């Protein structure tokens, strides 16, 4: 229930398939991490509430709550939660995905796939998007969009 | 069979590790959520 960043694990052996953000009682992760499946939190169960394959986002127990956005100028921080590592902050200046529908910030950071869903933060600590949907430009140089929903 | 475990607070960490480029890329986004490069 408590706000924060969470590992998404799956059950022999346990594997980390992703990361998500709990905020205002709603769990936020990327759609390709869970494919919309229900999640367990302690003895409780978290049920999908909203999802969108095109945005590659899903929320549990409530509507999408994150609405901060990159200002287009300042450095941000990827709060990466890699499998088997403690959460760590990676500061970077985002690149830009230029699209027909406008510009999207993007971070040229390449972490293991179980880090998908890790939040990208602004200088005030607000989540401006989630990590792990993007493109490869040349020889596994992965660039992730800063993927944010609509509150 | 999927469960969540808390991993930390959501906080900016002053004087954190800094890395990464800032490429500017023309991209297209299709219905499947897939980004692709465009020229």
């Amino acid at each position: 229930t408590t706000d924060g960043v969470y590992r998404v694990m799956t059950r022999l052996g346990s594997t980390q398939v992703g990361v998500g953000v709990m905020q205002e009682g709603v769990f936020h992760t990327m759609w390709h991490v869970t494919k919309g499946a229900a999640l367990r939190s302690g003895e409780g169960r978290l049920d999908p509430y909203w999802g969108d394959v095109k945005q590659d986002l899903v929320s549990y127990c409530g509507p999408w709550k994150l609405d901060a956005a990159w200002d287009g100028l300042s450095e941000v921080q990827l709060l990466a939660v890699p499998p088997g590592e403690r959460a760590k902050n990676i500061q970077t200046l985002p690149g830009i995905f230029k699209t027909k529908d406008g510009d999207i910030g993007a971070v040229a950071l390449d972490y293991p796939a179980g880090t998908s869903g890790s939040p990208i933060l602004d200088k005030s600590g607000r989540v401006i998007g989630l990590y792990g949907n993007g493109v490869v430009i040349k020889n596994g140089s992965y660039v992730s969009a800063i993927t944010q929903g609509k509150r | 069979d999927m469960y969540i475990e808390r991993a930390g607070d959501i906080t900016w960490e002053k004087d954190a590790e800094v890395t990464g480029n800032s490429p500017r890329l023309d991209v297209a986004l299709d219905e499947s959520g897939d980004f692709s490069l465009v020229e």
